[PDB]
């Protein structure tokens, strides 16, 4: 219908001697060695849109027939994805098959309004003792992950999927935005052999979409894959009720990508030297990520910081959604705690008597009392000795070296190579105990 | 190939069009019969708004400004070097670069008529 | 290619007319020919040549004013920003992926307004006026243009009247006049709406026992937040039943960037309304640093030069225009009065940013929050 | 040539089909302009003066003639603007002739070697920077330190100079005002009246109300002036205040006339705008006259940030620098010279002989005391061999001080700096070395001095009746 | 008057007399009998300079294909736009002058691969320039490959030993994963790849015929003098019997120095695709950055960050994404890549090295004052 | 025809206030470029503006 | 790059002859970060930088021992009794460089 006018690397312009099909519009490009799916992000004026591209355009020729499909990226969506990789497209990578969709939805979608939002602002239990008493998840909020390599970072990620899959019956979407291959594949075989994505005939009884869109994918491929995971967890919220996870993977590259996409398509790139779409572009993805009347969606979105600025636009403009942060610290790790959450760095939004009640909050700020007075006599233990100290200190040394030990936990999913098996803590037994 | 010389060197972009009118007219011995179907145009742009509505809309098709100009240029006062330029001035929509490529080609022709 | 030697190419010189008269009788079938082809042509109306970045550049529009609200045929609304010798540029109040080239575009008549009134009070209504709550349109309501200009300097007086905001910290340290602007400066997560919260409640507290003069009805506007957040801070509202003295203006996080720039002088009008009535405003801009950031993208997608940190250096009069509106009036004017709460969020307690100086150069003083206070428990954290 | 567009002191100018690429032009409003931009389609001319006067559809005549300037001995003395002409309301400049103020500068062969000293009268400057005449030295520094009084003293000290030497040797001022106000330049013309400086001093001034393209030209046109005086054997001496704002008008210009920007917005061509002006202050041959030209170029820095892109080119250009520091000139030191950083390329083979052997053992004993009074800014230790560093060094940096309008000879400075690095000004208190140099030039005899500047050298037989007549004085304190 | 709607004209191009005048000179008699210029496969030079040829015509050339001039220099199709095309000069522009005919040569740009590239010197686009006649045992290959999935990969397993002690101890190197060395000018970067280059020479004496990896040297805006000693070098270790060297260097022009990379990647993903091992160093991936920004700059393109483009990021990631480890369906192959960014003042918050940094595994930071301190290998 | 010379004042006819501008510079088609006093929320393409 | 590199390639030994080059470089401001001495860097055999604290502290000629480089201070090229010579004096400025942090 339309055809190839120019092409500048990622960016494409097609030409429409019809009508012009809408912005955001998928455009499918006949005769490619892959499959190219153009996305349209302006119109330029004289019959002409101006594309970015979801692969290579390396063998596109001006004048290629393309063909526009009238609507947005549609991808296969539903409970014949869980289980399998998608890419930003829908396309099956994991080469199992096509993917079973019980719909296909376009992955632009605005933000739920705002008789559809919820007012509520309660508790996701998770099972996970640190992160339920000192740092709890709101349902339906945004969750800062400040992990890293050998933190245990991915046991952690498959620990929530397997424990919402488990107790609250919904179900987990892992976006890969920008990711290694070589970590995908990591994830996605330890995914495998710890249960929560099964192969074969038991593929219904996994646990997770995988939406995967690897670093050496272009920028608007991996600018989009976000979007991908999001209508995957939207299908779980809005027609099956669910409380779905999403897990898009560094939200500083999804940022990175949108950064590229708006430097490719010819726009002045604002502070330090982002999009000027920088707060717009965040704020498309993560007002989707709410909950509504009927579920909801959680987010624990890895966040990185640039030049270890955190007044760094990015994640100045990511931390004005995240609800909550936990981080993932080695000091806690190589101390054989697991998981490795810093019990005083991690923090949460949700953590305040009027929410969690006084109980809650009077444990939670007694527990964090007592490990940051225990923090900050180690100065002192050193230079004077361990039996130097006063009577009292020596019992909130004894007090929170068996806190610290106490917010350690067996993962149900650890339980294939560690051999302890896994314990689920419910949140009362966590207030009493502690 | 060959191209007689100009007489005045002149600026760009439409006074380089209206140079290769002039130098493609001195080879066909036609300069001034170019010259007064130039002034024909100017008169039919002005009692013709549907001849200015192909220079001026952005939104006529650039096949449909193509085949009006065809389809009335059919062998009368022809000449064909003010025939297929009216083609290659609408193959591009630049049939409003006729006021500005005529006073170029007027300054060209008394500077051949010494 | 001078001008006095093209207006001389105004009068006939050619005296030799066999090509007029050859396509004169050939025209007219050439046109009847390809005419499914042409769309209409349109001179009052206008048409989309090019639309993306949430700017349309619209053909036509012959006779629209600067900054008019004019109409997409697709419903969404626009605001005729800058009109030029050959198009018009419109800043889409919306999303700009309903706008194609070549749609329709209207012109309303009339310079961008919002709906002001008794009637808009007690509703939670979008950054141009329409309402979201879900409870039907605004009746008792009228509409009046959110570019008015601040009255001047004989349109004013003094302030004179208290108007306290039931914070301890604030009330007894940081004492608030009735027509004042105070700034409520502080990092993230240090308790800068939970004051303007707060002073929201006790207008309602104190509004049933003053004989209905002093009355203060608040406006909310909450520009580049989460919708979530909105509708728990609306819940609160109801709740405490605060909301029937105030009004929630919201453009949200996903919103376009034109609303959330336009948002707070929309709730600027709807409160407007109580100080030119001999009423007594409030008004709430909660972070104006989100719509000095939206601001800021609309003028690099218009690829206007940037100047301090990126901000196009117009976005100084940007928050000057809309907190000058924030006045004591006269007593010949009615007496009216609207108090402006502008929410400004630093970055690692740095005030001497470039918005954050800006607005401090604007507003009547600070509340300062500090991170360190709000840390060790002492809440509100008023430096 | 028809005006096509102004706007912003830029005319666009139809036609003038052979007007030369920086030729002068003429509007028929009366103003002038200079041709820049020679595109195929316009001309871009820069306005000499106020463009408001100019429309579309005027009509602009081409004058022939490249930019030019009166240049020659009726400049002296007269106030003229940014391109020669005279604002001191004394009339027409007589006996005086145009010349281009864009000339090649003089080359290898044009040149020789820098030999005799220029003195300035700053013994600060003399003593540690020395500079020689056909030497271009910068005068680099924060916003209020003492940058144009270096320049005000350098040129009074020459009226001091030229009463006492011979016709060929005298220095004839130009002090070039660029960007200043016209009550500050009106403050220098009172000054060098007063003091009687003026007689050898042309004072080209483009003010800040000026057109950008005068306060561009001005350094051009008043090197033009001074180098008259280069070319027929004499010696001249220009002063450029602020290089800084000639970039700042050239910056304008560019950027009106649409040529892109680089770094900061100035244009690519601006090292060449410095260095084709600074090239210009030689020292010619003896088969040219053997005339000189000594450049003062003053930079202003932002906040000592020697790093920015117009002071790095000047800094690069120039053969010294004299750095002067805020935090300097509010301890006390005025000139607020910093030692450290200020070099002089010509060396010591460019000074007098009689402070060759004085100063160099000055400028070594300060670069001890900048390393001791580091260390016992904590308050750890002193040595009684590290303190007398310490001591003898803070002697130094008040025997180096100077007040504003008074500059000193050449030789009752280096007595003043025998008198400090022979030991004579020890038991001498630190707080009134200052007071006590008045007493060591007063009680002194001025037979001495006289010796001194005729021989250029002390000689023994002055060396031991010097220091013989350095104890016969009272000092304060003693 | 109502024609001051035709006073301003304005068009959709800057190349519009080259229409006219394809519309007019065979519009006139004489010259209709056969004189038109063709535009297909065919194309003129508008404009030169700066090795960037803007040509009319060559509609029908594809985004990244090689075209030849008549002088015989070779150029890639780069910008594709509406009426002219982007060519990047693989030479000296010199030889290229306006109206210049460019004719494609229908194929994207490619590199011969195979076991008759050992031991060869070639250029960035594998022009052997040892002087030791043309590539034999070799076959045609694309440079710019899509790296292998997520299913045609497995982990990475087994140890690539560097024969660097302080590598092989503290931040061990497996076969299929990509490794940053970073530091300041001259800290040992390039000497950190000798070592793993000749210790692989000194371990494929050792181990079966599956076992052995294969070194691929990457020279990147090298100067000639540095290559033909590190060629002089491998010859006198006999490190070249396993070692192909890419040399891209300073006086060649930037889409050389932008394709060598991708060049030696291709002819090191032999290797890896045929079921044995590869280790390819990037040495100076900062300069193909650079190579990379001149050639967007002088194509118009917008800039970004320092000047770089938007997609100097997805230039990197898709070069360094091709070394993995492939799984036992696919041979069970690995190409094991050492990217080297030098940095300055050791910023390693700079624009490529955080780029880089972002797509590899692990980094091998090189200090300066390690490397005084008579710490050498200095290994932060 | 005649323009006005820079730094002019112009008075736009037909505004809801007293609109007043001020001439910065010549554009070159018969056309000058103003700075405005008051907000120009209102002013249409076509207006008649007096030369004073 | 590119610009520099074609002029800096010519200055070579070809076998016909040789051209040993001395290239003053000037870094712009005292900063060897700047693009065109950090361009240079890679084309020279032996870099002798020079530095402002070594001029300022009375040593002359300037050099910089610590970051002053050549490719010919190999044991395998000069001997080892200079290079063991070479490396010992770096080590003991280096040493000395990191003890003027505590001196001081
Ligand atoms: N006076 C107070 N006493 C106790 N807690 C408070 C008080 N004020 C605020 N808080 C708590 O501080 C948290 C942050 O409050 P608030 O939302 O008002 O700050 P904010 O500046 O708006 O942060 P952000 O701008 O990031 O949303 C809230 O969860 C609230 O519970
Ligand atoms: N040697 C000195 N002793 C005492 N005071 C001095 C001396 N030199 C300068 N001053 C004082 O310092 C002030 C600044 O001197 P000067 O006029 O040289 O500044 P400047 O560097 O030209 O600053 P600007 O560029 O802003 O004019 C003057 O008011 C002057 O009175
Ligand atoms: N292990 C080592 N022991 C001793 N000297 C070494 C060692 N490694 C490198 N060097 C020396 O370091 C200097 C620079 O090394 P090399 O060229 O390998 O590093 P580079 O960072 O690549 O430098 P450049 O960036 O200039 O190419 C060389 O002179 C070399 O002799
Ligand atoms: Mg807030
Ligand atoms: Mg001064
Ligand atoms: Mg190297």
């Amino acid at each position: 219908a339309g055809y190839v006018s120019q092409v500048i690397g990622p960016v494409v312009d097609v030409r429409f001697d019809g009508e012009l099909p809408s912005i955001l519009s998928s455009l499918e490009v006949e005769g490619h060695s892959v499959r190219l799916v153009l996305e349209v992000a302006q119109h330029m004026g004289d019959n002409t849109v101006r594309c970015i591209a979801m692969d290579s355009t390396d063998g596109l020729v001006r004048g290629q027939k393309v063909v526009d499909t009238g609507s947005p990226i549609k991808v296969p969506v539903g409970r014949g994805t869980l289980g399998r990789i998608m890419n930003v497209i829908g396309e099956p990578v994991d080469e199992q098959g096509p993917i079973d969709a019980a719909d296909i939805w376009s992955i632009h979608r605005e933000a739920p309004e705002f008789t559809e939002q919820s007012t509520e602002q309660e508790i996701l239990v998770t099972g996970i003792k640190v992160v339920d008493l000192l740092a709890p998840y709101q349902r339906g909020g945004k969750i800062g992950l400040f992990g890293g390599a050998g933190v245990g970072k991915t046991v952690l990620i498959m620990e929530l999927i397997n424990n919402v899959a488990k107790a609250h019956g919904g179900f987990s979407v892992f976006a890969g935005v920008g990711e290694r291959t070589r970590e995908g594949n990591d994830l996605y075989r330890e995914m495998i052999e710890s249960g929560v994505i099964k192969l074969g005939a038991e593929r219904g009884n996994s646990k997770c979409t995988l939406v995967y869109g690897q670093m050496n994918e272009p920028p608007g491929a991996r600018a989009r894959v976000a979007l991908t995971g999001l209508t995957v967890a939207e299908y779980f919220r809005d027609i099956e009720g669910q409380d779905v996870l999403l897990f898009v993977d560094n939200i500083f590259r999804f940022t990175q990508a949108n950064s590229e996409v708006s430097a490719l398509l010819g726009r002045i790139p604002s502070a330090v030297g982002y999009q000027p779409t920088l707060a717009t572009d965040l704020g498309g993805l993560q007002e989707r990520i709410t909950t509504t009347t009927k579920g909801s969606i959680t987010s624990v979105q890895a966040v990185y910081v640039p030049a270890d600025d955190l007044t760094d636009p990015a994640p100045a403009t990511t931390f004005a959604h995240l609800d909550a942060t936990t981080v993932l610290s080695r000091s806690i790790a190589e101390l054989g705690i697991y998981p490795a959450v810093d019990p005083l760095d991690s923090t949460s939004r949700m953590l305040n008597p009027n929410v969690i009640g006084a109980e809650h909050y009077n444990v939670a700020r007694g527990v964090q009392k007592v490990l940051q007075d225990y923090k900050n006599l180690q100065d002192i233990i050193a230079i004077l000795g361990m039996d130097e100290l006063s009577e009292e200190d020596k019992l909130t040394v004894a007090r929170a070296r068996k806190i610290q030990r106490f917010l350690s936990q067996p993962f149900q999913v650890a339980e294939v190579f560690t051999g302890t098996p896994g314990k689920y803590v419910d949140l009362a037994d966590t207030i009493s105990g502690f | 190939l060959k191209l007689p010389t100009a007489p005045l060197q002149l600026s760009g972009t439409s006074a380089q069009i209206a140079t290769l009118l002039w130098q493609v007219a001195a080879k066909e011995n036609q300069l001034d019969k170019v010259q007064d179907e130039l002034y024909q145009f100017i008169e039919l742009f002005k009692q013709h708004s549907e001849l200015r509505r192909l220079a001026t809309d952005p939104f006529v098709p650039t096949l449909v400004r193509t085949k009006i100009i065809s389809s009335v240029l059919k062998d009368s006062g022809a000449s064909e070097i003010t025939k297929k330029l009216f083609e290659a001035l609408a193959d591009e929509g630049a049939l409003s670069a006729l006021l500005e490529v005529t006073v170029n080609y007027e300054e060209l022709m008394l500077a051949h008529k010494k | 290619a001078d001008a006095k030697a093209l207006d001389e190419l105004r009068k006939p010189k050619f005296s030799s007319k066999y090509l007029i008269q050859h396509v004169s009788q050939k025209l007219i079938p050439a046109v009847k020919e390809w005419e499914k082809s042409y769309q209409p042509p349109v001179i009052h109306l206008g048409r989309v040549l090019s639309v993306g970045d949430g700017i349309a550049r619209v053909y036509g529009l012959k006779s629209v004013q600067a900054g008019e609200l004019v109409c997409f045929d697709s419903g969404v609304k626009g605001m005729a920003l800058n009109l030029q010798a050959d198009h018009v540029g419109v800043v889409v109040f919306g999303n700009d992926s309903v706008i194609h080239q070549g749609d329709l575009v209207y012109r309303t008549g009339q310079i961008v307004n919002v709906p002001i009134g008794p009637g808009t009070l007690g509703r939670v209504t979008d950054g141009l006026g329409q309402p979201i709550d879900g409870k039907g349109p605004l009746t008792n309501v009228r509409s009046s243009l959110v570019e008015v200009k601040a009255p001047g300097i004989i349109a004013r007086q003094s302030v004179r009247e208290p108007l306290f905001t039931g914070v301890k910290a604030v009330d007894a340290l940081v004492p608030i006049g009735r027509g004042q602007r105070e700034l409520i400066i502080g990092d993230r997560q240090t308790g800068k709406t939970a004051v303007a919260i707060d002073a929201i409640i006790h207008q309602k507290n104190c509004n049933e026992q003053v004989p209905k003069a002093q009355r203060v009805y608040c406006v909310y506007v909450a520009v580049g937040q989460k919708r979530s957040t909105v509708a728990q801070l609306v819940k609160l509202f109801t709740q405490t039943g605060a909301m029937r003295y105030t009004i929630m203006v919201s453009a949200t996080a996903s919103d376009a960037a034109p609303l959330q720039f336009l948002a707070p002088y929309s709730g600027c009008a709807m409160a407007e309304y109580f100080r030119d009535t001999g009423k007594h405003g409030l008004i709430i801009y909660d972070d104006l640093s989100k719509q000095s950031v939206a601001y800021r993208q609309m003028s690099l997608l218009l690829r206007r030069p940037p100047g301090r940190e990126a901000f196009p250096g117009d976005v100084f009069y940007l928050h000057s225009r809309l907190l000058e509106r924030a006045a004591k009036l006269s007593k010949e004017l009615g007496g009216g009065s609207l108090t402006a709460f502008p929410v400004i969020e630093t970055q690692a307690g740095d005030v001497s940013a470039y918005i954050a100086t800006n607005v401090i150069s604007i507003t009547d003083g600070q509340i300062f929050l500090e991170t360190e206070l709000f840390y060790k428990g002492i809440r509100p954290a008023l430096n | 040539g028809r005006v096509l567009s102004v706007g912003d002191g830029i005319a666009r100018v139809y036609g003038l089909k052979s007007v030369q690429a920086g030729e002068l032009v003429c509007f028929d409003s009366g103003v002038k302009g200079m041709a820049l931009n020679l595109q195929a389609d316009h001309v871009g001319v820069v306005v000499f003066g106020n463009d408001s006067v100019i429309h579309q559809g005027d009509l602009v005549y081409r004058t022939g003639q490249i930019v030019n300037v009166p240049i020659g001995p009726g400049t002296l003395g007269r106030v003229t603007d940014g391109l020669g002409q005279p604002i001191d309301g004394k009339g027409p400049l007589t006996n005086v002739r145009s010349s281009l103020v864009e000339v090649k500068a003089p080359g290898i062969i044009a040149r020789q070697s820098v030999r005799e000293p220029l003195f300035t009268g700053v013994k600060a400057v003399d003593a540690l920077v020395p500079i020689g005449r056909g030497q271009r030295e910068l005068i680099i520094g924060d916003r209020q330190t003492g940058k144009t009084a270096v320049a005000i003293d350098a040129i009074i000290h020459q009226k001091n100079c030229n009463e006492q030497v011979p016709k060929a040797q005298r220095v004839y001022c130009v002090y070039v005002a660029v960007g200043q106000k016209r009550s500050t330049v009106a403050q220098l013309v009172k000054l060098f009246t007063q003091t009687g400086a003026m007689r050898y001093t042309i004072m080209v001034s483009a003010t800040a109300s000026d057109a950008a393209p005068l306060q561009f030209l001005a350094p051009y046109s008043g090197c033009a002036m001074a180098e008259y005086f280069r070319d027929t054997g004499k010696h001249g001496l220009i002063i450029y205040d602020d290089l800084s704002k000639q970039s700042v008008a050239y910056r304008q210009m560019s950027l009106l006339l649409r040529r892109p920007p680089g770094r900061e917005a100035f244009p690519g061509d601006v090292f060449y705008l410095h260095s084709r002006l600074l090239e210009r202050a030689a020292k010619l041959s003896k088969e040219l006259g053997g005339g000189s030209l000594t450049a003062f170029p003053v930079i202003e820095t932002q906040a000592g940030d020697v790093s920015a892109y117009i002071a790095t080119n000047v800094i690069s250009i120039t053969d010294g620098q004299i750095f002067l520091e805020t935090e300097l000139f509010y301890k006390g030191i005025r000139p607020a010279l910093n030692v450290g950083l200020s070099v002089s390329r010509v060396g010591s083979a460019a000074q007098f002989p009689g402070m060759k052997q004085v100063a160099g053992t000055l400028k070594l004993e300060l670069a001890q005391y900048r390393e001791v009074a580091a260390f016992a800014q904590f308050g750890s230790d002193l040595d009684a061999a590290t303190q007398y560093v310490l001591e003898r060094g803070a002697r130094l940096t008040e025997m180096l001080k100077q007040k504003q309008f008074a500059p000193i000879p050449i030789e009752r400075q280096t007595v003043a700096v025998y008198a400090a690095t022979k030991g004579f000004l020890d038991k001498v208190r630190v707080q009134d070395i200052v007071a006590a140099e008045e007493a060591v030039i007063s009680q002194v005899n001025p037979a001495v001095f006289k010796i001194l500047k005729a021989n250029g050298k002390i000689t023994p037989a002055l060396d031991a009746h010097l220091k013989a007549e350095l104890r016969k004085v009272k000092l304060p304190g003693a």
